[PDB]
RNA sequence: UGUCCUACGCCGGCAGGCGCGGGUAACCCGUUGAACCCCAUUCGUGAUGGGGAUCGGGGAUUGCAAUUAUUCCCC
């Protein structure tokens, strides 16, 4: 099932070359789930994201 | 329009094949000695409509193209426009097309070899 | 493979143009030549014939692109 | 009585002269619909179409351009035509008309009144 | 602190870096 | 109230002016008209067989706009880009004799005379001819 | 009404995707007459989100060197492309275009990392702006490599690319390139 | 020559003009000469007391 | 940009000749009529009207001198 998420704040850019940024998202169906994800490209607050699988929380150092 | 009943796919001109699909201003260029520039003024002196393909020209107007491009000087083709100017042997102005182009080029090579000029020796060695 | 597009209309494909091309919803020199297998020189020369015969509406005239359409 | 303004692009400078008339616009002696790049015809006609044909009916504008290129002159022509009208409606029409012209003419495209401060960068040793 | 050290090793540092790149008359 | 040259399409005006000059039959067309390139930077000869009239028409229209133009000025107008083989291209002028023979041919039409401070300008009868033809240009285009 | 090219209306364009409302900019405030504006849409971050969607199309067809600079030619192409799209399909060519940007956006991508030799991939999500930056790029390279050596004019290769993408067909270059980006990302969770 | 900046000083070419661009410029305004210009537009030790130190 | 930049007239198809003027220069070249660009025509996926190398023949110019092609033009 496809799931949409709205970001809340941008934590910082990760990756070896800084090709990703790590952002905290919040859902649309129920504003209780808040998972952490990695995204590439320009991201700002209020962006709506399409998550293919909303099960695992992304992680990098 | 349609193909005429007497349309030619391949035209035999000066012992080479002239393609009938190509336009008459540029199908003539298949024979050596004529180019995009010589064949345009030849078809202008012959008063032939250039929109025609080379295939639907009948036997009448294809033979007056030849007697123009083999014999250019009596149709006011100017003296500067010809490729074979004053010859070494017989100084006169002409336009060599099919095998005359290759024979004159070969003759200009062996003339420079027999006299052992620098230009003829470097053609031989190279 | 290599294209052997005809440079003049034969009898079979000339009829095929005059009963099918004015019902395509798009008529263009380039889309006619892909399906009728003719050169683009005649592919545009056949359409000015059909335009003068009133079988096709003109949409745009340009030196790069020409666009044609059915009547109804 | 008349108003003499200017509008500019990279090097294409325009000057426009607007006075009482019946609504003819000329550039270099040619009409507005005969200016050579016909692809960008709407950029010449934007201040006329945004405002309306009736609003230009009380003014005749004659524009002269020199310098620049084919599209740099169109961007200077459309600037000085609109800038000539907002100056004419200020000095000889009430400011309420001038405020409402300057309102809808900025919200469309800001380059019709305030120029683009972009010019070619020099090279140094 | 242990929890401060773990959370610093789990998240990404960000913030300070200043990159210097790049009319009236 | 009469339309002028500047108020109509310049492309349609040359097609109308060259069609006027051909129908008159009084232009003096040189003999080498069918055998010359009209610029040293051309690969071929003109496609149109009646290229002399459209060159003649475009000469009169250019003389109306900015007068006092000589042979050297009109070769600069009709110059283009010369692709110098594998070397980078440059700007090259047109052929002077074609530009000259047009100006002689317009003089025989009693349309162009010399200028005391330079090259050539238009006759008062010349400008009467061009402004009349702009009338038929706008009537068949802007009134249809 | 301010219409594109004088004959295409921006009123009826409805964007189906919630994520791309802020970034596909064709509505009543961004409706312009022509896709030429010479606007400074790249002097600040996320400035180009407010650029109209058709101007971003014409800026991306100015590509591969020989066409770098020629924008009056590319606005000529998108003018002819919309007049073909109206002919084949019959509705607003702006509606076909905004369906193409939605369907050609990769929703999930992968990044390449490697410490010493072992170069492996991790799947990351795609920002809504890059979903448009990738979508315009894939349709423009779709139409460019479509013809390049045949009799098809680029005006009708670009129309046949935007129509196929809006239908969601696999005949698109954009859909085929999007799906293999999705297929690699699924394998690299 | 007697303003504060001119007196406290640490001590082809004349044809250059600067147009200024507000209300749009009108060349037929009688007060337009205001909006054209002829030239360019636009350390000791302190004690702990705050007194200056001069040497 | 310059006392070497050139305008104009005549001749030749072109390179190129003959004559007569302006400018020590925001004064003449020069309203610096630039090229891509824009609008029409022909071509139609073909090592093709793409690409121009390498060659043959001739003509013109600078130089004491052009051969190992000074350079330019035509086929």
């Amino acid at each position: 099932p496809i799931k949409l998420a709205r970001v809340t704040k941008v934590l910082g850019r990760t990756g070896s070359q800084g090709q990703c940024t790590q952002v905290r998202v919040e859902f649309m169906d129920d504003t209780s789930r808040s998972i952490i994800r990695n995204v590439k490209g320009p991201v700002r607050e209020g962006d709506v994201l399409t998550l293919l699988e909303s099960e695992r929380e992304a992680r990098r150092l | 329009l349609v193909i005429p009943e007497k349309f030619q796919h391949i035209l035999r001109v000066l012992n080479t094949n002239i393609d009938g699909r190509r336009k008459i201003a540029f199908a003539i260029t298949a024979i050596k000695g004529v180019g995009r520039r010589y064949a345009h003024v030849v078809l202008r002196k012959a008063d032939i409509d250039l929109t025609k393909r080379a295939g639907e020209l009948t036997e009448d107007e294809v033979e007056r193209v030849i007697t123009i491009m083999q014999n250019p000087r009596q149709y006011k083709i100017p003296d500067w426009f010809l490729n074979r100017q004053k010859d070494v042997k017989d100084g006169k102005y002409s336009q060599v097309l099919a095998n005359g182009l290759d024979n004159k080029l070969r003759e200009d090579l062996e003339r420079l070899k027999k006299i052992r000029a620098h230009r003829g020796l470097r053609h031989f060695w190279g | 493979d290599k294209l052997n597009n005809l440079v003049l209309f034969d009898k079979a494909t000339y009829d095929k143009l005059c009963k099918e091309v004015p019902n395509y919803k798009l008529i263009t020199p380039a889309v006619v030549s892909e399906r009728l297998k003719i050169r683009g020189s005649l592919a545009r020369a056949a359409l000015q014939e059909l335009l003068s015969k009133g079988l096709i509406k003109l949409v745009s005239k340009h030196r790069a692109q020409v666009i044609y359409t059915r009547n109804t | 009585q008349s108003v003499q303004v200017f509008g500019r692009k990279k090097t294409a400078t325009a000057v426009a002269h607007c006075k009482r008339g019946n609504g003819l616009i000329k550039v270099n002696g040619r009409p507005l619909e005969m200016i050579e790049p016909r692809t960008l015809q709407y950029k010449l006609l934007e201040p006329v179409l945004l405002l309306g044909k009736e609003r230009f009916a009380g003014v005749d504008i004659r524009v002269r351009v020199k310098g620049g290129g084919h599209v740099a002159q169109i961007y200077a022509i459309r600037q000085s035509i609109s800038k000539a009208l907002v100056a004419y409606y200020q000095k000889y029409v009430d400011e309420a008309s001038k405020k409402e012209i300057k309102d809808i003419l900025i919200q469309y495209d800001r380059t019709l009144l305030v120029a683009d401060p972009r010019r070619c960068e020099s090279k140094k040793f | 602190p242990l929890a401060d050290q773990i959370l610093a090793g789990n998240a990404v540092r960000a913030g300070v870096r200043e990159k210097r790149r790049g009319e009236e008359y | 109230p009469g339309v002028t040259v500047k108020d109509v399409n310049q492309q349609e005006f040359v097609r109308a002016l060259a069609a006027f000059l051909k129908k008159s039959g009084k232009l003096k067309v040189p003999e080498w008209v069918d055998t010359v390139k009209l610029a040293k930077h051309k690969e071929l000869a003109p496609y149109d067989e009646n290229w002399f009239y459209t060159r003649a028409a475009s000469t009169a229209r250019h003389l109306y706009l900015r007068g006092g133009a000589g042979v050297g000025s009109m070769t600069k107008i009709y110059g283009g880009r010369q692709r110098n083989g594998v070397m980078p291209s440059h700007f090259s002028r047109g052929s002077k004799s074609v530009a000259r023979r047009v100006l002689q041919a317009l003089e025989g039409l009693k349309m162009v005379e010399k200028d005391q401070d330079g090259g050539r300008k238009l006759t008062p009868q010349g400008q009467r001819d061009l402004d009349r033809i702009a009338g038929q240009v706008a009537a068949a285009n802007k009134k249809h | 009404d301010i219409k594109l090219f004088g004959k295409w209306s921006t009123d009826d364009v409805q964007i189906n995707d919630i994520s791309l409302q802020d970034y596909i900019a064709v509505k009543e405030k961004y409706a312009k007459y022509l896709p030429h504006s010479a606007g400074r849409y790249a002097a600040k971050r996320f400035r180009k989100a407010q650029c109209p969607i058709v101007e971003r199309l014409t800026n991306s067809m100015m590509m591969h060197g020989r066409n770098n600079g020629k924008k009056l030619m590319t606005v000529r192409i998108v003018k002819h492309a919309f007049e073909i799209i109206h002919l084949l399909t019959g509705e607003n060519p702006l509606q076909v275009l905004v369906n193409a940007i939605i369907n050609s956006g990769p929703r999930e991508d992968s990044t390449r990392i490697g410490r010493a030799g072992t170069v492996r991939r991790q799947a990351v999500d795609v920002s809504p702006l890059r979903r448009v930056n990738q979508a315009i790029w894939l349709l423009c390279t779709g139409a460019r490599e479509a013809a390049f050596r045949n009799i098809k004019t680029i005006a009708e290769c670009l129309a046949d690319e935007l129509i196929n993408a809006a239908k969601g067909s696999s005949n698109s270059y954009a859909i085929k390139k999007k799906d293999e980006l999705e297929r690699v990302a699924k394998s690299n969770r | 020559g007697d303003s504060i900046e001119e007196i406290l000083a640490d001590s082809r070419q004349r044809s250059r003009a600067w147009l200024k661009e507000d209300e749009p410029l009108n060349f037929l305004d009688p007060k337009v000469a205001q909006r054209v210009l002829a030239t360019q537009p636009g350390g000791f030790k302190v004690s702990a007391d705050g007194r200056l130190i001069i040497r």
